[PDB]
């Protein structure tokens, strides 16, 4: 009884942004997510379904993080258009729904529902922006139109398309990939991770924000319920990381390189398929969510058009408390002790190990530690000396909302017993 | 329901339609006396310039197909629910209701904002 | 769109030619371009007779011509000082306002045809047909009449004139209170 | 097709052709008629000539029609010059046989229509769609940016209209059930005269037929004293003869189809006659169709805009959930007489005011 | 069975299409066709398994409308003052 | 094929051309009115065949050169003549038309037929509605062959049949 | 069947041929509605009636209408301007394409299904209670993704 308060909040606000100031309408919209947030927590442990709606363990997780980016993101956004709200309230409901079925159909209605919106957010007008959300909007429907007929082939293998049915040989197996392919240029994964670059380098920062949390959250619930098979999930993984890291050691600006880090962050999470354990990914999602939506606030804070990495340079003199959380951030993502990036990161791992899959394993650990060049020298570099950037030091909105980012990622990561143990149905 | 004879009578009957037509054009074509002019051939208005060089159409012809495709995927959904009325009760009638009211939403919100622009 | 409107199309009355500056459904501007009827009175009248420029007066503006006999006719005999009887006047006054009655139901004819109904051209247009008869009695010409003269009119009234004026003045109150 | 027989391939074809030929010995003649009829309505008398009736004048068109000189225009597309009328006529010409113009066997034995689809208003619909396809599609390919502009309004007007059709014919759907012209005129047979029940509906019909070129935006555009119209201004002998013929086998599709939907298609209380009603009723609709023609005054196709969108097509689908609310739970068939005549009462004293 | 074979290889073809066109909406028009092969391949196996598959392809419609609507609107956006529809015309972020 | 090749059917199509005469006005000046007036509800040139008005010239067969035509307006009248189907004809009606008129000056083509092959010419100012109709019957019959000068001649049925454009 | 089946999918593969190989883009978008068409005859082999009748009406009736409104309001018919051409990629691209074909070939060679249904045609009649119902959840999420959509493309192209 969550999505009705999304859609209430939405199909009311569309109209009352006609009386309504956009500010107004910006309070509006951050109550109606809190409230959705609230609401999924009293309801904790109380699985709901009532058609191919079905709620679990997965959508309650996936659909709580989703609400805290998007809550995050709108904090951010200050412009006087209404629709530059009503958008993200869509993507949140649409992420909603595509956590929260198992149906293929209604899996392609709520994927278009929860990434339209984005396409149309993605517009602050600037040059860079029109091609970001050309490159985007046609790749995300080709993505679209192979996992139709993938749908489609599966339909052929089974008479529903509800997922878990039995499966054919080639056919199951066909429609598998067709499947994949959607799915995995959502969460982006290699060798469809072409588009992620230039579109976080494209977008606005704090839309990028949005983007690289709930998007890639989302996606990974919609995995979560498909069966990939071992040799799929071996090549994704291998390639998506190897290539995130790589191609990350060669770029010059910040949002471009977090791009190419989240693809090899989706490699990782790819692992916790292996078994679908959805509390390995659950965690691995929580303490990405928060350490990503904090250092792309920052980065907001800096610069909604584009951050080059020397920008980022002098924080802690500028801003200590943000050095600090850009620091945790970066090493939280890095998944290093005592910080819960390396216990989402062990869980994953671990869920692979479990499944059998050990070379991929190495060389996604290796691929791990290549990553910390850059990792440091974006965390580090918040100690190097000031050079000429634009700071905007942030309303008490943004530090508070970076502040518990970065104090809940140390304080899971310290003792994680004590949600961990409440990912299953919830005790 | 209806048998599937009254559709290759349907294709029987375009193929009349298009034959009549193309007979028609044939005699247009063949009857006229046929003396092609540079000027005749100039599209309009003593020269050049009926319109000319002038920039894109208005987006309004746009908005216009645009509304109109999404209407039309609105019927397109509230028709089986128009056929199978009685059958379907207050349940069927209370989803084809949400349905248009969202629907009616999105034209008040085109219609408060207005597409003469 | 620089558009061009061109002569006489799309159907615009009065040969002239329109630059519509258009943008969308709106009207930036209209340049408009004349002198495709440049025919030459202030031209030819420096060539003719003061009595022949009279047959030369009423063909510039052909729908309210009287006003141009009238006013041509004042204008030489105040240059040269000819004394107007009574009935004279009256008569002018008289075929200037009849001239002025089919010059305006032409101009809303027109008007209304031009954009909106084509029906309320011919009544209006019927009734013209009644008066343009009456001077043809008087005339023997529909217009471009040549009857005014420089001291009044040409030559007295036949006795079947009137009769058919106050035919068409009663009739007349009750068909232009039907069109308004 | 449930209880009706199907007549043989060759039947269907010879019924075909006949209709076709029959459609066009109509429009000529009701080009006579109307124009006969807008000249009484201007005192002014029609061609007493030719004819006596005027009745071998079309046959002079005709014969002018052919050998002048069907020219193909320099800047214009060399297909679709010649393509567009042809689509623009076949897709007009049927979706004329579904009217039934009598009970089954009253064609001196095999079928009034020539087909009865199960599924005949979405024919009609997607038939209706593809006359604008013509329209517009003629307007690009002439080559000239001025008739396209008018290819555009007249496109986005009878576009914006075709959508409300949708909505026009929801209603008396849920009362007959049937997607069948037939079962819907033998529901008017036993309850009596749908139009009755759906009224209002009705009208958002009617005033839709008024912008498929009918008149009354009359912005359409004629290339006359407007911006000139699409579809036509370039085409000499028989290409503009075929759009001018598909315009009115489309009025006459109309006036035809007013009477079947809502009113009495034929299949009246007394003396119950196969054709003569059905041709009396389209009579009737084209007589106060010209009365409108030479009547009123046009529309500009903002105000045509905003009244078919803003007006016309809410007030359709409002009248639509109030019908299948009252059609799902069945409670009376009185109902909806009730409300319709109700609301013609509003709608009428409104008026006078 | 045929249908079915024919399905894919109308998918193929929007696929040379998305491929080799130069403009954006000539590749949108290969993507729709794309669609369309789905929906007979879903048709087919809706006769084959039991009618949900024109439900399915009905909602499909629904979507590909949506899709159409919202891409054409970012078509008109970046291509109303710009030059050619060329898709080639923006490689400003590189590598 | 231009209304010929066969005994029958070249004067059916001259029957059919003649009662189809589709007048295009050229409206120009003062003559314009009194073609005008042919059509009001006391004399209708709208019974011969020349009820429909296609303002487009792509549409029509005879073009009435109705009033003044100035020198400006000459070309421009003239594509309007080019632009036309080929069993085209053309009327010049009025004096000011026809020949220089009074108006022999600079500024008046002093006869149209300079830039447009006439068929008819229509003496008047402004001739008489029932004389426009005249005329139009005139060209009725000259297009059926039935029409002969002072001199003996047959006149051909179209005029702008017979010059070489360029 | 056979003998019309053969007619409808040599015009369907020809179709799209043409509407992926044709540089004009309304002869594009005209052979992809004559593609339409042949594929709502094929739907009503199919015993889909409604939905050949929907196809006609939405997909070619609206959706390549309002593509041809663009393209017609933005030129665009002469497609290779700014051209980049890459050309080697154009037989390489038809090498994917072949490909992507394979493997569902692959995929549904060997297979053969009971295509033995009593649909009694895809009739409205039937799918109502199907729409509204088991797929009303479906139903009323597709509505918030157009009436979205409507927004979406309303803040898209909104000069202010
Ligand atoms: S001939 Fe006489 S009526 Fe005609 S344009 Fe000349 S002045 Fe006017």
């Amino acid at each position: 009884m969550t999505l009705a308060i999304l859609a209430v909040f939405s199909v009311a606000l569309t109209l009352l942004g006609f009386v309504l100031p956009p500010q107004g309408v910006k309070r509006a919209t951050l109550l109606g997510l809190a409230l959705a947030l609230a609401s999924l927590l009293l309801t904790w442990g109380k699985p709901f379904a009532f058609g191919p709606y079905a709620v679990d363990g997965v959508s309650q997780v996936f659909t709580l993080l989703a609400l805290l980016g998007a809550l995050w993101t709108v904090g951010l956004v200050r412009s006087g258009r209404f629709e530059f709200y009503l958008l993200v309230l869509y993507a949140a409901l649409g992420m909603h729904l595509l956590a929260s079925t198992r149906h293929l159909l209604l899996m392609l209605v709520a994927l278009e529902a929860l990434s339209l919106p984005l396409y149309a957010l993605a517009t602050w007008r600037r040059g860079q922006g029109l091609e970001a959300a050309l490159k985007y909007f046609l790749l995300g429907a080709l993505a679209a139109a192979f996992f139709l007929y993938g749908a489609a082939l599966f339909y052929g293998a089974t008479g529903s398309l509800v997922l878990g049915a039995p499966g054919e040989g080639p056919l199951y197996a066909l429609a598998l990939g067709l499947l994949l392919v959607g799915l995995g240029f959502k969460a982006a994964l290699a060798p469809f991770h072409f588009w992620t670059p230039d579109v976080y380098q494209g977008s606005p920062t704090p839309v990028v924000l949005f983007m690289a949390t709930s998007v890639k959250a989302a996606a990974f619930a919609a995995l979560l319920r498909v069966a990939a098979p071992p040799e799929a999930l071996a090549l994704l993984v291998a390639l998506s990381v190897v290539v995130g890291n790589l191609a990350a050691l060669a770029q010059k600006e910040a949002k471009r390189l977090l791009a190419y880090s989240s693809i090899a962050h989706a490699g990782y999470m790819a692992l916790a398929l292996y078994t679908g354990n959805a509390q390995a990914l659950g965690f691995y999602l929580l303490t990405y969510v928060l350490a990503t939506g904090l250092a792309f606030a920052v980065l907001s804070q800096i610069s909604p058009d584009r951050v080059p990495l020397e920008a980022l340079r002098g924080l802690y003199r500028k801003d200590p408390l943000l050095g600090l959380a850009f620091l945790v951030a970066m090493l939280s993502l890095l998944g290093l002790p005592p910080l819960a990036g390396f216990w989402g990161k062990y869980l994953a791992f671990a869920e692979a190990a479990r499944a059998g899959a050990w070379g991929v394993l190495v060389l996604a650990l290796v691929t791990s530690a290549v990553s910390a060049y850059y990792y440091l020298g974006l965390g580090l570099a918040v100690f190097a000396r000031p050079e000429e950037t634009p700071f905007r030091p942030g309303p008490p909105w943004a530090r508070a909302a970076v502040v518990a980012a970065g104090v809940l990622l140390l304080a899971l990561g310290l003792l994680p017993g004590l949600v961990l143990p409440a990912l299953a149905a919830g005790g | 329901m209806a048998p599937i004879q009254e559709y290759v009578g349907t294709l029987i009957y375009v193929g009349v339609a298009l034959f009549i037509g193309v007979a028609a054009l044939l005699v247009g074509a063949l009857l006229g006396p046929k003396k092609p002019g540079r000027a005749k051939l100039m599209p309009y208005e003593s020269g050049n310039d009926p319109a000319g060089e002038v920039k894109r159409f208005p987006v309004h012809f746009y908005v216009v197909a645009m509304l109109f495709i999404l209407f039309d995927v609105e019927v397109a959904f509230l028709w089986p629910y128009a056929v199978s009325a009685g059958g379907l009760g207050l349940y069927g009638f209370l989803g084809v209701l949400a349905f248009t009211l969202l629907l009616f939403v999105g034209f008040l919100y085109e219609w408060w904002k207005g597409v003469m622009r | 769109m620089t558009l061009n409107v061109g002569p006489q199309h799309p159907s615009t009355h009065g040969v002239l030619r329109l630059m519509v500056t258009l943008s969308g459904e709106e009207v930036l501007e209209v340049v408009p371009h004349i002198g495709y009827l440049h025919t030459g009175f202030e031209k030819t009248m420096e060539h003719r007779t003061y009595l022949q420029n009279i047959t030369y007066t009423p063909r510039m503006d052909y729908l309210h011509s009287f006003a141009h006999d009238l006013a041509y006719a004042l204008a030489v005999e105040k240059l040269l000082g000819a004394v107007v009887p009574p009935r004279a006047e009256t008569i002018r006054v008289i075929l200037n306002e009849l001239s002025r009655l089919a010059s305006h139901l032409v101009f809303l004819g027109t008007g209304l045809l031009d954009l909106g109904a084509l029906t309320p051209f011919f009544y209006a247009f019927r009734e013209r047909e009644t008066i343009l008869d009456l001077f043809e009695w008087v005339t023997g010409q529909r217009f471009h009449h040549n009857y005014i003269r420089i001291g009044g009119v040409k030559e007295d009234l036949p006795e079947e004139f009137v009769p058919e004026l106050k035919k068409l003045l009663e009739v007349l109150p009750h068909r232009i209170d039907e069109y308004e | 097709t449930w209880s009706y027989p199907v007549d043989p391939y060759w039947m269907v074809a010879l019924k075909a052709l006949l209709v076709v030929v029959g459609l066009l010995t109509a429009f000529a003649f009701m080009t006579l008629i109307e124009r006969r009829l807008l000249a009484r309505f201007q005192v002014r008398m029609g061609p007493n000539r030719v004819g006596p009736f005027g009745l071998l004048q079309p046959l002079a068109d005709a014969i002018k029609s052919i050998f002048k000189e069907d020219i193909v225009v320099a800047q214009a597309d060399r297909f679709l010059f010649v393509l567009a009328p042809l689509i623009s006529v076949v897709f007009a010409l049927l979706a004329f046989g579904l009217i039934p113009f009598g009970p089954p066997g009253s064609f001196f034995g095999y079928q009034p229509w020539v087909i009865n689809l199960d599924l005949g208003i979405l024919y009609l619909f997607a038939v209706s769609e593809l006359a604008v396809y013509g329209i517009f599609l003629s307007g690009w390919a002439s080559g000239s940016k001025y008739s396209l502009l008018g290819s555009l309004r007249s496109s986005a007007s009878l576009i914006s209209y075709e959508l409300g059709l949708g909505l026009a014919l929801l209603a008396p759907v849920l009362l007959v059930g049937s997607l069948n012209l037939n079962d819907i005129v033998n529901w008017q047979k036993e309850h009596g005269w749908l139009f009755l029940y759906a009224f209002p509906a009705f009208l958002v019909y009617l005033i839709a037929s008024m912008a498929e070129a009918a008149r009354t935006p009359f912005d359409l555009p004629e290339a006359e004293q407007e911006l000139v119209g699409g579809y036509h201004t370039e085409y000499s002998s028989i290409k503009w003869a075929l759009f001018q013929m598909a315009e009115y086998i489309h009025f006459i599709t109309a006036s035809a189809l007013i009477p079947t939907l809502f009113l009495g298609g034929w299949t009246m209380p007394v003396l119950e006659v196969p054709y003569l009603w059905m041709f009396l009723k389209i009579a009737f609709f084209l007589f106060f169709f010209i009365w409108i023609r030479a009547t009123w005054f046009r529309l500009r196709y903002d105000q045509l805009l905003r009244f078919g969108w803003g007006f016309l097509f809410p007030l359709a689908l409002l009248w639509f959930l109030v019908t299948a609310l009252v059609v799902a739970l069945d409670l009376p068939r009185t109902y909806l007489l009730y409300l319709s005549a109700l609301s013609f009462l509003v709608l009428l004293g409104a008026v006078l005011y | 069975m045929s249908y079915l074979l024919t399905s894919a290889l109308l998918f193929a073809l929007g696929v040379y299409g998305v491929l080799t066109r130069r403009t954006a909406i000539l590749v949108f028009l290969s993507i729709e066709l794309m669609l369309n092969a789905a929906n007979l391949s879903l048709v087919g196996f809706a006769r084959a398994y039991g009618l949900d598959g024109q439900v399915a392809a009905l909602m499909v419609i629904a979507v590909a409308a949506a899709e159409v609507a919202v891409g054409l609107g970012l078509i008109v956006a970046i291509f109303r003052h710009r030059e050619s529809t060329a898709v080639d015309d923006l490689s400003e972020l590189r590598g | 094929r231009e209304g010929i090749l066969f005994t029958t059917l070249e004067k059916l199509v001259a029957w059919g051309r003649s009662n189809s005469l589709w007048p295009a006005t050229f409206g120009l000046a003062c003559c314009a009115i009194e073609m005008m007036a042919s059509t009001d509800a006391r004399n209708d040139l709208a019974r011969f065949g020349s009820e429909v008005f296609r303002a487009s010239p792509r549409q029509a067969d005879v073009m009435i050169v109705a009033g003044r035509l100035s020198k400006k307006m000459a070309p421009v009248m003239r594509r309007v003549w080019e632009q036309m189907p080929d069993p085209k004809w053309v009327i010049s009606m009025g004096a000011c038309a026809s020949s220089g008129g009074m108006f022999n000056n600079y500024a008046i083509v002093q006869n149209v037929d300079s830039v447009v092959p006439v068929d008819v010419y229509v003496p008047g100012c402004p001739p008489r509605p029932e004389a426009l109709i005249y005329a139009v019957m005139q060209l009725q019959k000259k297009v059926r062959g039935q029409a002969y000068n002072e001199r003996g001649e047959r006149l051909p049925p179209v005029a702008a049949w017979k010059r070489t454009r360029g | 069947m056979s003998l019309l089946e053969g007619l409808a999918l040599f015009l369907l593969l020809l179709s799209g041929v043409l509407v992926v190989t044709l540089r004009n883009a309304i002869h594009a978008a005209l052979a992809l509605i004559l593609n339409f068409l042949v594929l709502a005859g094929v739907y009503v082999a199919l015993d889909a009636r409604f939905l050949g009748f929907i196809q006609v009406i939405v997909y070619a009736g609206a959706i390549v209408v309002l593509f041809l409104f663009v393209i017609m309001l933005l030129f665009a018919a002469q497609g290779e301007i700014g051209f980049d051409p890459l050309v080697r990629s154009r037989p390489l691209a038809a090498l994917l394409a072949l490909g992507v074909a394979g493997i569902l070939a692959a995929g549904l060679w060997g297979l053969d299904l009971a295509f033995t249904q009593d649909l009694k045609g895809g009739l409205p009649q039937a799918l109502g209670p199907l729409l509204y119902g088991d797929w009303l959840f479906v139903l009323l999420a597709v509505g918030f993704l157009l009436m979205a959509a409507t927004v979406v493309a309303v803040a898209l192209v909104e000069p202010g």
